[PDB]
């Protein structure tokens, strides 16, 4: 996250934190239902062996146990068969979560679910939503942040992202913009995977999932985002 | 490799 602010996970209780077996953050994830995760697939692709992963719930810290976290396997990974790829399409993902003890997880103050989109209902372009996530404050930055942060960013109509001088069509109405009208936050590497959260008729909504974006806070370059309310049927099916 | 879509790569 560039620029924005630290938070603990108790303002992002649904927040996910996936690492890979050498132990190194791979992305965030937003949990949905007691058993499942929801990501991006491009995190996965390149090592689609479930059995090298970990994801912790209630983590607000990189490389610390944050008291009352839970830690999780990865007991299914779900990568969205049509994905291709930066313009990344279809770039959402599943993971099926249990601790040793054979258990999901179990809601608390730091460990909470997020509400899906209806279909095709997304907030209206300029909204403001919220992206949280461990990735870069800067782009040159080598190392991830330790303390949790999120910051917020205004979607952008497909119109205007589909210009040229933003992304043309790399884009796609399968994919949501946002960004900062003064391009002074964003998400950035190490965040994707993690929620896009709007506000939607009174209710915290995933709205989208970090997915990818050319460099970060870039004029004219917005952070790309998995279009959710576009995918219900592939999670539904997927986690029935 | 720096920007998001390329985080877990091989490649990388």
């Amino acid at each position: 996250i560039i620029g924005g602010e630290f938070t603990t996970i108790e303002n992002q209780p649904w927040f996910a934190a996936i690492y890979r077996r050498s132990v190194t953050y791979v992305c965030g994830g937003s949990l949905i239902s007691p058993c499942w995760v929801i990501s991006a697939t491009h995190c996965f692709i390149d090592y689609p062996k479930k059995e090298d992963y970990i994801v912790y719930l209630g983590r607000s810290r990189l490389n610390s146990n944050t008291q009352g976290e839970m830690k999780f396997e990865v007991e299914n990974l779900i990568l969205h068969k049509d994905y291709s790829a930066l313009a990344h399409h279809n770039d959402i993902a599943l993971l099926k979560i249990r601790s040793k003890e054979g258990r999901c997880a179990q809601p608390s103050r730091t460990i909470q679910t997020i509400a899906l989109p209806s279909m095709y209902n997304d907030p209206q372009f300029g909204t403001s939503c919220e992206i949280t996530g461990f990735g870069k404050e800067q782009s040159t930055d080598y190392l991830y942040p330790e303390q949790l942060k999120m910051t917020v960013v205004k979607l952008i109509s497909h119109r205007e992202c589909q210009q040229p001088h933003y992304y043309g069509s790399e884009v796609t109405t399968k994919m949501l913009c946002a960004a900062d009208p003064q391009w002074k936050t964003d998400s950035c590497q190490g965040d994707s995977g993690g929620p896009l959260v709007c506000s939607l008729q009174g209710r915290m909504t995933l709205t989208g999932i970090v997915s990818w974006g050319r460099g970060c806070a870039l004029k004219d370059k917005p952070g790309v985002y998995t279009r959710v309310s576009h995918f219900l049927p592939w999670i539904r099916s997927h986690t029935k | 490799c720096s920007w998001r879509g390329l985080e877990n790569h091989r490649m990388c």
